[PDB]
């Protein structure tokens, strides 16, 4: 049901994600930089996500208009993968959000949700 | 042949009243005002009449149910909608209604059909041309271009060319 | 409910 | 100092903004649709913003790449103005965020912050 | 005449090691590897060596202080940076340093200078050409284009043409 | 109306 | 390098 | 500290 979309900016504290989960948000989308990744230098972000990414799905999209996300390209990216973050591939922000909400209506299992988000359902994704 | 147009509101069906309050037209009136004449044997359902900023998830349910009820009866469906959340609606509908047997085409306009230089006629001409195409799926038609609904984003807030197919080829365009 |  | 950027999506509950303010975020940026506005049909968003917009600055930008925000264009927009929302004009998302953080470093007065955000400092804004 | 290049890191100054760990070069090495030869009487300061995703506000303070210290001494400054948060940095710096007496040009690359088809030489050639222009202000140079720093956004994640001047004319470009 |  |  |  309820999904929260947060734009990754510098100095962003992972405490808001904690509050989100408390509030009962069932999915979180992080709109990050470029190909993707989570800051670990001087923020508790990556740590916090390591925790929450197993309770609710945490999806990484990009702020940039085109080409989409690839967490394997850089180390900040690869770390986020390890942290349990679900990448949004080349999906639009709107296809990502709505796909998430849709999947959430059907399951709450983060591993299923992860398989689903990575699967091309209707043409939203190049998998 | 048989085409259903569902109204959801948006600038397309607007005519701001003589003080500062937006008022809404029926989808059928919108077509007449745009000046679409070829569209005969076209049915009209009015489902909502809101600015799309107001769109909530529940509206997607109403809309999908309506759509599911009408796919077997019509050869193409067109849905007029505000541009603000058009791409949300188009995308969500694409997930709910996984395998539409007909083209379901979303459109709208930035300039109301009543206005002189409205983009409504073109968008509607486009939407109708494609609704007859026999191309199954959910699409968005805007500024003479047809895009996969699930690959469309609003990219401009104050232009006629408000939309783009993102990371994916344009399906068709009048060029 | 539909208008023709 | 701390600013939170939230993308406006359908069904978005104003409770997260409350939590943000609690947490001590000193500014909030809402990335909304098109020319701008806050949902009032079936959400407590507009209400919640009416409350918080006088404690911390609440800035409205747009999700769309180009042309930027104009809250006077539509009623959902004009309502947001009335609600105390600060528009971001034609600024980039990055110029908006950083301008906000910068102003915050200098004052905490929401009215000053509002005058500042509306003033073209270095070429970021067409005012 | 006198040009200072400040390193902040980014793909530009990368050479991923023989297992999966990114390693960093000094800005001076980056220029030599790019092959910039005209740049003589150019000084080099290395301030950070991170992927720009790691960039925090404190880094803007360090960078502005450095910049403020060096504007009176140099005729143009160039700052190499990761593309991810380049536009954040460029924008924030634009607010801290309201009235720079010299051009301060941010650049970077998507393909590391060490790689064969790197965009680094062009970006650096561009950055240097403009640093000598006598045009006061904070700018971003990318893909042969110069943009006001406070009107620049990353628009592509996997292309050389990663940036755009948004709602504002490109300042200059090699075309 | 044109596809490619 | 060209301005306009 | 600067390299020339
Ligand atoms: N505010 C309008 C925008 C438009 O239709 O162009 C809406 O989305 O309902
Ligand atoms: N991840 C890199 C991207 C680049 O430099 O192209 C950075 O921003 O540091
Ligand atoms: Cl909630
Ligand atoms: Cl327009
Ligand atoms: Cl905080
Ligand atoms: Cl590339």
């Amino acid at each position: 049901m309820a999904v929260l979309v947060i734009k990754l900016i510098p100095g962003l504290s992972g405490d808001i994600f904690r509050a989100a989960v408390e509030l009962g948000y069932r999915g979180i989308v992080i709109e990050g930089y470029g190909a993707g990744g989570i800051p670990y230098r001087g923020s508790d972000l990556l740590q916090t996500i390591e925790e929450l990414s197993k309770e609710i799905p945490i999806v990484m999209t990009t702020q940039a208009m085109y080409d989409g996300v690839d967490l394997t390209r850089y180390k900040v990216g690869r770390l986020a993968l390890r942290a349990g973050v679900i990448p949004a591939g080349d999906m639009t922000k709107e296809a990502t959000v709505t796909k998430l909400m849709w999947i959430l209506g059907h399951t709450n299992n983060v591993e299923e949700i992860k398989v689903l988000m990575r699967k091309n359902l209707v043409g939203e994704l190049r998998d | 042949m048989k085409i259903l147009l569902i109204g959801m509101g948006g600038t397309i069906a607007s005519v701001k009243g003589e003080n500062g309050y937006e008022a809404s037209l029926s989808v059928k009136e919108v077509l007449d005002i745009a000046g679409i004449k070829d569209c005969e044997d076209c049915d009209f359902l009015d489902l909502k009449n809101v600015d799309s900023t107001l769109i909530q998830p529940e509206d997607w349910v109403d809309l999908a149910e309506t759509l599911y009820k009408n796919v077997k009866k019509y050869d193409g469906i067109i849905v007029t909608h505000g541009t603000d959340t058009l791409a949300y609606t188009s995308s969500m509908i694409s997930f709910m209604l996984r395998n539409p047997p007909i083209p379901i085409v979303f459109t709208g306009s930035m300039i109301p059909a009543t206005e002189e230089n409205s983009d409504a006629p073109l968008n509607l001409q486009t939407a109708i041309k494609f609704a007859t195409s026999g191309i199954r799926g959910v699409y968005v038609a805007f500024n003479g271009k047809v895009m996969l609904g699930v690959r469309t984003s609003k990219v401009r807030t104050m232009s006629r060319d408000a939309f783009e197919s993102i990371n994916y080829p344009i399906i068709a365009e009048l060029r | 409910l539909v208008v023709n």
